């Protein structure tokens, strides 16, 4: 049971700053990328930043929604990352993950933020019942999506509960049940739910990654039914 | 140029 916990959100105002934290325990935080991910009701799951590694002189890469605004870091020596805000834009609220391995298996609890060109198509809803095989499809408007794309499958539950499944394509996270596994199908990257439960009623969402960026689904509703 | 595909 490796953790990853967030800290400092809260309430702010427009042109405001404030930095987040993360400091994680369970796995060799050093050996991997790290990531920032945010959630909002509109705009759905972002991609925010990314940061290396200490022989990758910890380059960093930014959505350009934040670039010039936020900075990602992090701290090896006492296993945090860090993502300061500078210049916030009621765009920028929402929920605040850190996340990263095989490359989105462990994710923080999230930590709010309130301030008061590709797109990867999912299914919006999909309805099964147990013990049924569900497959889920993710497309790029960009072509057909490879293992270059180095897809990822994540699962929400509530309460803004984020779990990695599936990365590289079809490499399944440890500890995820063998009932999930990954694919690529018709020029899609797909996950397939062999005997659905009704626990995996969630959310969905995919992840493909272009060059240096990731770009996330809008996500599937799964309803386990029955 | 890839992501991190170092093991999980
Ligand atoms: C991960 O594997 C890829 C092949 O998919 C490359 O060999 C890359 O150099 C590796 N990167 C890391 C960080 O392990």
């Amino acid at each position: 049971q490796v953790q990853l916990q967030e800290s400092g959100g809260g309430l702010v105002q427009p042109g405001g700053s404030m930095k987040l934290s993360c400091v994680a325990s369970g796995f060799t935080f050093s050996n991997y990328w790290m990531n920032w991910v945010r959630q909002s009701p509109e705009k759905g799951l972002e991609w925010v930043a990314e940061i290396r590694l200490k022989s990758n002189n910890y380059a960093t890469h930014y959505a350009e929604s934040v670039k010039g605004r936020f900075t990602i870091s992090r701290d090896d020596s006492k296993s945090s990352v860090y993502l300061q805000m500078n210049n916030l834009r009621a765009e920028d609220t929402g929920i605040y993950y850190c996340t990263g391995v095989g490359q989105f298996a462990y994710w923080g609890q999230g930590t709010t933020v309130t301030v008061s060109d590709i797109v990867v198509t999912q299914e919006s809803a999909l309805t099964t019942s147990p013990g049924e095989t569900v497959t889920l499809t993710c497309r790029s408007s960009t072509g057909a999506v490879t293992t270059s794309n180095y897809a990822n499958w994540v699962q929400e539950k509530p309460d803004h509960l984020f779990t990695g499944l599936i990365g590289g394509t079809n490499n399944r996270a440890p500890g995820v049940p063998a009932r999930f596994s990954g694919s690529l199908i018709g020029d899609k990257a797909a996950l397939t739910i062999t005997g659905a439960q009704t626990e995996d009623e969630a959310i969905y969402f995919c992840a493909l990654w272009y060059s240096n960026h990731w770009v996330f689904g809008g996500g599937t509703k799964l309803t386990v039914l029955g | 140029s890839a992501p991190d595909t170092r093991p999980a």
